[PDB]
């Protein structure tokens, strides 16, 4: 469920 | 920027905002043709915008810039986000001014508890999206390593600290991502990565940047 913050984000799974 | 309020107009003057046909990542300006942004922003086509408030409307005191070296750190992974840091040169130097100022670098590493500023043009809600005109701007503390760890086990580097409210409310968020955390003057994070945003026990994590000054340094002089 983690995110960077850029637009758009990456994500992962979790 | 979640629960922060309006900097007002170039009270940041090393925040830029990277451009695309839109703003998609901030960064700090740290010489006259030099940007600190993160490696997870990296994209040809970089315009760098300096000297931005109402990044929807040119008011006066902008410079557009195009990126003519975006150098993403070699050892940078995008899966852990370690070494997620970027060096960007300007294709021709900024003129510098009391609007468009670059931030020093660290000389040693900040410590838990010390209040830094964050900023930028990402997400001002937790839930939902609203992106603003106008900088928005944050103070928050470092976290402890171990609260940062407890936080997110096993996915914090010696290259990443926490800043921020586990409380809640309080963050910076998507949009924000390469711009500044600022700290006793100096230029101590890069905004990164975070579960959600402004959510409770989950703070924001940072590029730490004290620990790149001698790779900042070495890889402006080669370039
Ligand atoms: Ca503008």
């Amino acid at each position: 469920g983690t995110c960077t913050r850029s637009i758009p984000p990456i994500c992962n799974p979790n | 920027i979640v629960g922060g309020y309006t900097c007002g107009a170039n009270t940041v003057p090393y925040q830029v905002s990277l451009n695309s046909g839109y703003h998609f990542c901030g960064g700090s300006l740290i010489n006259s043709q030099w940007v600190v942004s993160a490696a997870h922003c990296y994209k040809s086509g970089i315009q760098v915008r300096l000297g931005e408030d109402n990044i929807n409307v040119v008011e006066g005191n902008e410079q557009f810039i195009s990126a003519s070296k975006s150098i993403v750190h070699p050892s940078y992974n995008s899966n852990t986000l370690n070494n997620d840091i970027m060096l960007i040169k300007l294709k021709s130097a900024a003129s510098l001014n009391s609007r468009v100022a670059s931030i020093s670098l660290p000389t040693s590493c900040a410590s838990a508890g010390t209040q830094c500023l964050i900023s930028g043009w990402g997400n001002t809600k937790s839930s939902g999206t609203s992106y603003p005109d106008v900088l928005k701007c944050l103070k928050a503390p470092i976290l402890s390593d171990s609260s940062c760890k407890s936080a997110y086990p096993g996915q914090i580097t010696s290259n990443m600290f926490c800043a921020g409210y586990l409380e809640g409310g309080k963050d910076s968020c998507q949009g924000d991502s390469g711009g500044p955390v600022v700290c006793s003057g100096k230029l101590q994070g890069i905004v990164s990565w975070g579960s959600g945003c402004a959510q409770k026990n989950k703070p924001g994590v940072y590029t730490k940047v004290c620990n790149y000054v001698s790779w900042i340094k070495q890889t402006i002089a080669s370039n």
